[PDB]
């Protein structure tokens, strides 16, 4: 796909694993083998070897630079590069957008609506932050019932 | 009635502002006093003639300097190892190192090397000697003189044309499409066939042997008998050397496609056929509208009849013909929108498909010629949008445009501005977050942790063009598509050989850095469009100030009340979007010059590894290519890039000087000039000298314009210097 | 080949379409669209002497109103189609 | 206040040329190493007397030659200085947004965004406003001083750590 | 005159900040010759910081 | 009655032949658009019912499908074999100029009717068998659009079978389906 070799069989990706441990191994040569800063570089090497063995096992595509490239078209092999964490993101981002929208409706029908935005009512906030879990069923539910959008006759419009 | 005489209200100004604004309101003809329709259109018509005369008197001096002080014949003998000379230098401030260092191209003195691609152009078109360029310079002196005579003539009352002649859009479009775009491209084709193709094939065709040198072995027989393929019978082979008779063909109108293999440039037989095609189709398209003969179209009834019956476009385009025809700013904005989209189509198609001989090999000339048309196009497009704003203030009638598409743009203008705002914010967070993320991963020792996105949509389009590098194999890269089998005998043997080559710039191999900077480009166009659509649609008024139309176009502000109304005008949105076009085209030409400056010396892996993060842009492009730029002059000595080393520093002056007008504002300088006026009025021997203009500070609109123009001059000179010193000193 | 028959038949086909087929389609559209109109008036009515529609050149003796401009319009399409055909055949 | 605002820029200019003269003057004429037989090799040997008289020397032998350790510090311990060098350029170019612009443009852009919020019923009761003109100048000069001072901080603390 | 005191009205004035906004009528002037007698109070201020503005009955509808 | 229980819209009352109320997107909502859509639905269908015998009966008699009998014009020499016999006047500039003359004279004479009902069903010379001047008139118009929409769906089938399976025809798609019908369906096109 797109002229990119897989990273498990890429010679450039294995070259970057070789020259990263060798950079960290030469950093280890000036420390005692049981010393505290040498345990951090030894944990860095095992973090590096975990990283390169994770990138090759996920079917990542590596170019001529030896670097893993993401295919965001919507490929059946490449769902976890953009499509799977994008749907994970939009669920979380729609959770932020739904509990901030539902908080403003809950404080617009209050005695002092502007004091509830500088001082956020946490019992009112936390009872709808739980309610933002099921938000695609509540956003399209408000879209189908007409409560999501406001009619243009009740919207402040600058003159022509 | 002092200067300025066109505005009575500025003539009674007793300050220096009268001197300033009369320069800047000089061509705003419709804002003048005692000013009418006929004088508007006739002064604009004679100003067009003066503009044509300036363009032709410019080309005449760019031809005269090549013919006189340039080695055009020596460049014609060897276009690969001779630098093209623009003009000689006579500077009284040179020392002997500067005279000895600016002497290039085998000249007798200090000369300037031409990076405008006029030698490549005049070579491809047929001009060979200095006498031909001199004759062209005299001919265009005569043409500019004729346009000055015609400009003076149409201001005489015998030859003054009325506004009904000026607003005749149908006759203007018929004679523009038929004459300007059709008979000039057919005239061209007659040149390219009569002169440029035989001068590419060694035959010297001039005016003395125009009627004797037959362009084809059987000329004008197979044309009128229908067998046009005789004109595509014997094309130029791949062993053809340009300008020589050996290896050449006899066909004048081929359809080969691709590039000439020695020049890496387009075939003159293809460009001749290209012009015969954009000549037949423009003369045929110029018989469209109704002028004098019963047949044709009335564009008023075309726009009236183009209403969707569901009411989604309202009244459609009803009332738009009078809206364009009465508003000169609508026509000028449409012309500049089309001109920006084609000056950018010029820039995109003369680097990838070089049209002139030995232009692809001359690298810094190609870099200049891309940056030229991308900056001239980012000022022409912003002028289009600014003229849309001036149309909405001083030319848009809401009564005449009642519920049409143009009124409905004002009806949903907050949706357009807010969705351009969302798209700009999306592109900005995503492009900045991915570049900053890739910066952090190269900083943290882990290049593999970058989010690198292969631009598979544009790579799929390149494989749809015929690039077999990515292996998509859909159409024109696979032999099983009907488009390939319809093209593989017709143009694709040239095109696939041109696009599968990796040394040229035809549809380059793109990567994750190309993806990221294309989102930078989309950020730049989207945010410039955001500010400009916001200026054009909030031109008449807004929720902060509903009477912006009654304050004119370029008014400074509306006062500190209602929170503060700084930069509220539509001119100020144009002002803020000149910075955004400068940033946009800076990103575009940074990407062009670094994608090409790594292509030309071979190591495209430097761009493929370093363009994904901004420290590669700072270090491997802005710092690495500036090695021989700022070493153009040293304490030890000075090189031939020294003028480009001064012009770089000069840009850093003028740009930063703009900050003085863009940060510091008026009343500080007004009290400063008040103290200066006291000091001059009380100093002995200097109090005797008076001013007639009262010294004032620069006014607020003038301050934004002066800072913007300084910002733009510094921005174009810092990059013209860096770009013409980091490619011409390290060729490759 | 056969330039004298291909051009003549293709011009005669488009002139047959211009006189008997598309002449009610063309005469209706030149009356529905009419003359070009600026600001509610004709270009000649607004003051342009060069925008006057010629009537001596348009004075036709054809009973269906088929004039010499329509000869120069429909016959031009018959040569555009006729040289489209001749270029396609000779290949 | 606006004179304090402009004097903050002139303090940037004054103090930045002071510390630039300091850094180049002692990297060229003071700081260095002493080998055997009393020979002193400075960091940038003797180029202050000949290159710090031109702006091209200041751009070249100071702002380009000594910035060859803040931009290739990536992949090392001094790479946070490269990150804050670039982010300091970001904060400076972010300052130029607030300094060059004015309130009324941003107020009408916020009016369009408030319209998009009114369309989806997510209008806050605390009305979104553009920053004040004094506040816009304050934000611009704060990012200008922060970005430029952090640029000089990152360049200084990468260069003189690298060659020290 | 006026719709009602203490009633909810919507402003039809194009150049006001509270166009298509819900406002509460606090005073209507019954003196003849007054162009804008209906005083409407709004929950949100404008850019000048005020919420009190005078409108004609032709620029308001009951909502 | 394209959906039982669905409320038919106000612009579709049922008095039209074939008025089953099928308009979810509301394209015929405009009254003057809806009068053009009724004379467009019938010319399309009548061309489609002249096309289904023009596809299957050349295929069932063995002279190829409607694609391989159409590729001769792109070839410089195809000779225009009709019923296994090459016609002498079967050249591409000859048969296109007749089609751009004879059909264009037929379609211009069709568009000249001012009555919006004689544009739909003209009668007279186009009804020589006299079935329009008979006892049944409403059900034959319902027979027109029910047969017509079936052939309109058939020609859509005909076209997208050639895109999905090039080189094969609709009876050859029928013969491919009649052998092993549980393996070779539209799912071969949906799931590659
Ligand atoms: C309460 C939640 C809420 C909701 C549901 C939205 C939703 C909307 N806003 Mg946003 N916005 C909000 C908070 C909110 N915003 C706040 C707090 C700010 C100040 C930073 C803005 C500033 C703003 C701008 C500048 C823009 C939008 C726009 C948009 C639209 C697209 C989303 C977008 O551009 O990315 C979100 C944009 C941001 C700048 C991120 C702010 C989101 C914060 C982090 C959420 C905070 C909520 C929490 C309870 C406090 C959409 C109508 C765009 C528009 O005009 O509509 C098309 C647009 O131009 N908004
Ligand atoms: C064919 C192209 C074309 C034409 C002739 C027009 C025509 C005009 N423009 Mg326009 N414009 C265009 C393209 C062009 N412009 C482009 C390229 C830009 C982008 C830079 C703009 C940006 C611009 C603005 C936004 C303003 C004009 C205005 C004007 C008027 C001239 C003002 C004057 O004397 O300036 C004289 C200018 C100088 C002396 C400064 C030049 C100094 C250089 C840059 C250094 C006139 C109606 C003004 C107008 O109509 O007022 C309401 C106005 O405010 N134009
Ligand atoms: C056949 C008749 C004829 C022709 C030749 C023209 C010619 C022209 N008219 Mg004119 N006009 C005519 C009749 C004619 N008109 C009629 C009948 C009307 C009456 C309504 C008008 C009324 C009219 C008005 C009122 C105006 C014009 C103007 C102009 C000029 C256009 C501006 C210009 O020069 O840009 C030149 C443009 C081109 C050559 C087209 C190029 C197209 C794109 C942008 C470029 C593509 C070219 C190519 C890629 C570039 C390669 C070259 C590169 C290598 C250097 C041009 C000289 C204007 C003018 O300048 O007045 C002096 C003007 O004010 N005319
Ligand atoms: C406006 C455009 C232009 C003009 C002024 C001319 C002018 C001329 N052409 Mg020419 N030419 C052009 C278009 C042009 N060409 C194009 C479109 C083609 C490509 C098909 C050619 C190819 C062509 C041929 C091959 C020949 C000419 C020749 C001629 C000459 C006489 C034409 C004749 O007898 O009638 C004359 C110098 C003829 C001649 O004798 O030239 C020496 C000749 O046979 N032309
Ligand atoms: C992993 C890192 C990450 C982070 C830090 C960001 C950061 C940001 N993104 Mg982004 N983005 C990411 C992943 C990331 N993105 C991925 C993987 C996707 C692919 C699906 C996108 C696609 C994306 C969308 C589609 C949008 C965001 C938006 C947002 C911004 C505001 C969101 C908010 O507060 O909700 C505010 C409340 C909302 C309702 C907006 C959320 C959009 C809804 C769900 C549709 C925020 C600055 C917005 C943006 O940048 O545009 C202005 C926005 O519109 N991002
Ligand atoms: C590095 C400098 C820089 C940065 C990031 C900003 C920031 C931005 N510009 Mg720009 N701009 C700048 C300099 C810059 N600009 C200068 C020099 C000027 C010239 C005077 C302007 C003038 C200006 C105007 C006139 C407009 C913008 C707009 C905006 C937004 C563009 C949408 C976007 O990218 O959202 C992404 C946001 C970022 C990339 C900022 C990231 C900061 C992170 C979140 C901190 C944590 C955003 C806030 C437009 C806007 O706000 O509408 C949406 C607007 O119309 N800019
Ligand atoms: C509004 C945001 C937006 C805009 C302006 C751009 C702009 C650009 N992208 Mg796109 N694109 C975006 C978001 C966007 N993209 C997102 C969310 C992804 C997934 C990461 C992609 C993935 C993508 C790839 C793979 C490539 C581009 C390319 C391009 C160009 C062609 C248009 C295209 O394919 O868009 C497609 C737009 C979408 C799929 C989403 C639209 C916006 C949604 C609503 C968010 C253009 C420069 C090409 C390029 O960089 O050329 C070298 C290229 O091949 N885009
Ligand atoms: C599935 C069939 C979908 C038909 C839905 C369409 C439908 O709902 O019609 C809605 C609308 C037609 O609106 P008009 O007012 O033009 O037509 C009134 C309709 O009632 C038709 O009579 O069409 C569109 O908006 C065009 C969409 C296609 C856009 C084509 C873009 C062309 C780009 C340039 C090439
Ligand atoms: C405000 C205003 C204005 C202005 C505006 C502007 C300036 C705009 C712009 C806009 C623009 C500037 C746009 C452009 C566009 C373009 C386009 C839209 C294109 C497209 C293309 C196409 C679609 C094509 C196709 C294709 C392809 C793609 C590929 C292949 C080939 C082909 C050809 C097929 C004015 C003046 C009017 C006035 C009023 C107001
Ligand atoms: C029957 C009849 C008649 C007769 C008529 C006739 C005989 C006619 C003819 C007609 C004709 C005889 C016509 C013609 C026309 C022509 C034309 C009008 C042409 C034109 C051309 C063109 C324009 C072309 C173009 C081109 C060129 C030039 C080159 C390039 C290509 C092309 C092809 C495009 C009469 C009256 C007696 C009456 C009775 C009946
Ligand atoms: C951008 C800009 C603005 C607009 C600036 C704004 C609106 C400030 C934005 C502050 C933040 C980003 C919004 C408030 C954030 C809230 C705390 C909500 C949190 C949401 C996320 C940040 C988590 C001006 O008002 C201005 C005025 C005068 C000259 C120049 C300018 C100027 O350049
Ligand atoms: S004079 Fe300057 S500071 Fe005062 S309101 Fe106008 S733009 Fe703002």
């Amino acid at each position: 796909v797109a002229g990119l070799t897989p990273c498990k069989e890429s010679k450039g990706f294995a070259k970057r694993q070789k020259q990263e441990i060798k950079k960290l191994e030469g950093r280890l040569k000036l420390y005692a083998p049981d010393s505290a800063p040498a345990l951090a570089i030894n944990a860095t090497i095992e973090k590096t070897k975990r990283r390169f063995e994770f990138y090759g096992n996920q079917g990542l595509l590596c170019g001529t630079d030896g670097l893993p490239h993401l295919i965001v078209d919507g490929d059946q092999a490449h769902l976890g590069e953009f499509v799977y964490p994008g749907l994970v993101f939009l669920y979380i981002a729609g959770w932020i957008g739904w509990v901030g929208r539902a908080y403003l409706i809950d404080v617009r029908t209050s005695k002092k609506p502007t004091e509830k935005e500088i001082i956020i009512d946490v019992p009112l906030a936390l009872r709808i932050m739980s309610k933002g879990l099921t938000w695609p069923v509540a956003a399209i539910g408000e879209l189908r019932s007409g409560k999501l959008v406001e009619k243009s006759s009740n919207i402040t419009v600058s003159p022509r | 009635s002092r200067f300025p005489k066109f505005s009575r209200g500025l003539s009674q100004d007793p300050t220096t502002r009268r001197i300033w604004f009369g320069i800047a309101t000089a061509h705003d003809f419709e804002s003048h006093d005692d000013m009418t329709e006929e004088r508007l259109y006739q002064k604009i018509f004679a100003s067009h003639f003066g503009q044509l005369a300036i363009i032709f008197l410019w080309t005449s001096g760019n031809l005269f300097h090549v013919a006189w002080q340039g080695n055009f014949e020596a460049w014609g003998q060897d276009p690969l190892h001779v630098r093209p000379i623009a003009h000689a230098i006579w500077d009284p401030h040179f020392g002997q190192p500067a005279v000895e260092a600016f002497t290039r191209g085998g000249a007798s003195g200090p000369v300037n090397i031409a990076y405008s691609g006029v030698y490549q152009w005049w070579y491809t078109i047929g001009l060979r000697t200095n006498q031909d360029l001199y004759g062209g310079s005299i001919f265009l002196l005569f043409v500019s003189a004729l346009f000055l005579i015609a400009g003076w003539l149409h201001l005489q009352p015998k030859w003054k044309p009325s506004v009904s002649w000026f607003k005749n859009a149908e006759s203007r479009l018929n004679h523009h499409l038929s004459g300007l775009f059709g008979v000039s491209s057919l005239a061209w084709t007659g040149h390219l066939v009569h002169v440029a193709i035989p001068e590419s094939r060694g035959e010297h065709v001039r005016w003395n042997n125009l009627l004797t040198a037959l362009p084809h072995p059987q000329g004008l027989g197979p044309f009128f008998a229908g067998q046009w393929n005789v004109y595509a019978q014997n094309p130029d082979s791949n062993s053809h050397l340009f300008g020589t008779s050996e290896g050449a063909g006899t066909a004048i109108l081929t359809f080969l496609g691709g590039f000439h293999p020695q020049t890496q440039s387009l075939w003159l037989t293809d460009m001749a056929h290209h012009h015969l095609a954009i000549a037949v189709i423009f003369i045929i398209a110029g018989h469209m509208y109704r002028t004098n003969f019963g047949i044709g179209h009335s564009m008023k009834e075309i726009l009236e009849a183009h209403t969707p019956p569901g009411g989604r476009l309202g009244r459609g385009h009803k009332g738009l013909y009078d809206t364009i025809n009465n508003s000169l700013h609508f026509q000028l904005g449409l012309a500049l929108a089309s001109l920006g989209v084609i000056t950018s189509l010029v820039a995109q198609h003369m680097y990838s498909l070089p049209p002139y001989a030995f232009l692809a090999q001359d690298f810094t000339t190609q870099a200049a010629l891309y940056t030229h048309h991308q900056y001239i196009a980012g000022f022409i497009m912003t002028g289009a949008f600014a003229h849309g704003a001036i149309f909405f203030i001083r030319d848009y009638n809401p009564e005449q445009n009642k519920d049409n598409v143009l009124a409905r743009m004002l009806e949903h203008k907050e949706a357009i501005i807010s969705h351009l705002s969302w798209a700009s914010l999306f592109l900005g967070f995503h492009t900045l977050g991915l570049y900053v993320h890739n910066d952090v991963m190269l900083a943290f020792g882990t290049p593999e942790k970058q989010i690198l996105i292969e631009p598979v949509f544009a790579q799929w389009i390149q494989s749809a063009h015929g690039k077999a590098l990515y292996g998509f194999d859909v159409l024109l890269s696979s032999a099983d598509s009907p488009a390939f089998n319809a093209g593989q005998t017709l143009w694709l043997p040239g095109w696939l050989d041109a696009i599968n080559n990796n040394s040229n710039s035809l549809f380059l191999t793109i990567g994750p850095g190309d993806f990221l900077v294309h989102h930078a480009i989309a950020l730049g166009l989207h945010t410039t469009t955001l500010i400009l659509v916001k200026g054009a649609l909030d031109a008449r008024g807004s929720k902060l100030m509903p009477d912006k139309k009654e304050f004119g176009y370029s008014f400074p502000c509306d006062g500190p009340g209602r929170g503060g109304t700084c930069d509220i005008s539509a001119w100020d949105a144009f002002y803020l979007a000149v910075f955004w076009m400068l940033n946009t085209i800076g990103w575009v030409t940074f990407y062009w010059h670094w994608k090409h400056i790594t292509l030309w010396q071979g190591n495209v892996a430097q761009f493929n590894e370093s363009s994904t993060y901004l420290m590669g842009w700072l270090r491997d492009y802005l710092w690495l290519n500036s090695s021989q730029l700022i070493n153009g002059y040293n304490p030890f000595g000075m090189n031939s890039l020294s003028v480009w080393a001064w012009m770089f520093l000069f840009g850093h002056l003028v740009w930063a000087t703009g900050f003085m007008f863009l940060i510091s504002w008026r009343g500080y300088w007004q009290e400063l000039i008040e103290t200066l006026a006291w000091a001059h009025e009380r100093t002995p021997l200097a109090n005797l000298v008076r001013w007639k203009d009262k010294p004032v500070a620069l006014s607020i609109v003038q301050a934004r314009l002066v800072g913007l123009a300084h910002f733009s001059v510094g921005y174009i000179f810092t990059y013209a210097a860096f770009l013409i010193a980091s490619t011409s000193g390290k060729f490759g | 080949a056969n330039t004298a028959l291909t051009i003549t038949l293709s011009t005669g086909a488009l002139l047959f379409l211009g006189r008997f087929v598309f002449l009610p389609f063309q005469r209706d559209n030149v009356s529905r669209q009419g003359l070009p109109v600026q600001n509610g008036v004709t270009h000649f009515d607004a003051g342009d002497s060069r925008a006057q529609e010629v009537t001596s050149f348009l004075k036709t003796n054809d009973p269906a109103g088929f004039t010499i401009v329509d000869v120069l319009a429909w016959g031009a399409l018959g040569h555009a189609v006729g040289f489209f055909i001749l270029a396609t055949i000779n290949n | 206040w606006d004179h304090v605002f402009l004097g903050l820029f002139w303090m940037y200019n004054a103090i930045s040329v002071v510390i630039f003269h300091f850094s180049w003057k002692m990297q060229s004429d003071v700081w260095g190493s002493i080998s055997d037989q009393g020979v002193v090799t400075h960091i940038t040997g003797g180029n202050f007397a000949q290159s710090s008289i031109t702006i091209n020397g200041w751009l070249r032998d100071f702002l380009w030659a000594q910035a060859s350790q803040v931009i290739q510090s990536y992949g090392s311990s001094l790479s946070a200085y490269g990150l804050l060098f670039l982010g300091a350029h970001f904060v400076w170019a972010f300052s130029l947004m607030f300094l060059f612009s004015g309130r009324g443009y941003w107020q009408e852009l916020i009016e369009s965004i408030v319209w998009a919020h009114n369309k989806l019923k997510v209008a806050p009761a605390i009305q979104p406003r553009a920053l004040s003109i004094v506040q816009g100048r304050a934000v611009g000069v704060a990012h200008y001083l922060l970005g430029g001072i952090a640029t000089t901080w990152a360049f200084f603390l990468a260069r003189i750590i690298s060659v020290g | 005159i006026g719709p009602k005191r203490g009633s909810i009205v919507k402003v039809l004035r194009r150049e006001s900040y509270w166009f298509n906004d819900t406002g509460k009528v606090v005073a209507v002037d019954q003196a003849p010759g007054v162009r804008y007698p209906v005083v409407v109070r709004f929950d949100k201020v404008n850019y000048a910081g005020v919420s009190t503005n005078n409108y004609s009955p032709d620029e308001l509808e009951q909502s | 009655e394209w959906l039982p229980g669905n409320p038919r819209p106000s612009y579709l009352d049922g008095s039209a032949p074939g008025d089953f109320g099928f308009d979810p997107l509301g394209l015929g909502e405009v009254p003057e658009n809806l009068e053009r859509f009724k004379e467009s639905e019938l010319i399309h269908a009548r061309w489609a019912m002249l096309a289904v015998p023009g596809v299957l009966i050349p295929e069932a008699l063995g002279y190829g499908n409607w694609v391989s009998a159409q590729k001769w014009a792109a070839t410089p020499g195809g000779q225009a074999t009709y019923l296994g016999n090459p016609v002498p006047w079967g050249n591409l500039p000859v048969i296109l100029a007749i089609e751009f003359l004879a059909i264009a004279f037929a379609e211009s004479q069709r568009n000249g009717e001012p009555d919006p009902e004689k544009r739909k069903y003209p009668g007279g010379a186009f009804d020589p068998l006299g079935f329009s001047k008979g006892a049944n008139l409403e059900e034959l118009k319902l027979k027109e659009i029910k047969n017509g929409r079936l052939a309109l769906v058939a020609f859509l089938g005909f076209a997208v079978q050639a895109i999905a399976y090039p080189g094969t025809g609709p009876l050859e798609n029928l013969k491919t389906h009649l052998a092993d019908p549980w393996h070779n369906t539209i799912a071969h096109v949906i799931i590659p």
